[PDB]
């Protein structure tokens, strides 16, 4: 199943990945 | 899990060794080449006219090493300017190997 320490995770992963996304589009 | 901060102090870094290769570099044999640049994505080289141009996947992904074959791709017109997406003065190009 999934757990909190997933969802947090998720989430900081998702901080680097947006920054990426505006690296490219931008 | 990669975090945001740790990417950016690696983006940079990437941007670092960039702007010097874009300073340091030698001019391109001809001003027919495609200009060098920093698009903020990838440090692209001049390029030969009518050629396709690639680089690496840039290091800086939190990715990076799930793509370690990977480039990017550009167009190098025969007018010496990188091809344009329709309507904008946007650049083509194919990032689709370095995706996650
Ligand atoms: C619809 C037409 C528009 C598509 C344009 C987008 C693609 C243009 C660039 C061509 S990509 C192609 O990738 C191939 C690898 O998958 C590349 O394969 C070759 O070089 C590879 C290293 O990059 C190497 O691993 C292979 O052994 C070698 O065969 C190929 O050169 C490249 O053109």
């Amino acid at each position: 199943g999934t757990f909190t320490s997933d969802v947090s995770s998720y989430l900081e992963g998702q901080a680097a990945k947006e920054f990426i996304a505006w690296l490219v589009k931008g | 899990t990669v975090s945001l901060w740790e990417t950016v102090q690696k983006w940079r870094e990437y941007r670092r060794q960039c702007q010097r290769s874009l300073t340091e570099d030698p001019p391109p044999a001809t001003d027919l080449f495609c200009n060098r640049t920093f698009d903020e994505y990838a440090c692209w080289p001049d390029g030969e006219p009518g050629s396709f141009v690639n680089v690496s996947c840039p290091w800086y992904l939190p990715w990076a090493s799930s793509v370690p074959q990977g480039h990017v791709y550009r167009f190098c017109t025969a007018e010496g300017l990188w091809l344009q997406k329709d309507n904008s003065s946007l650049p083509w190009r194919d990032l689709s190997e370095c995706e996650e």
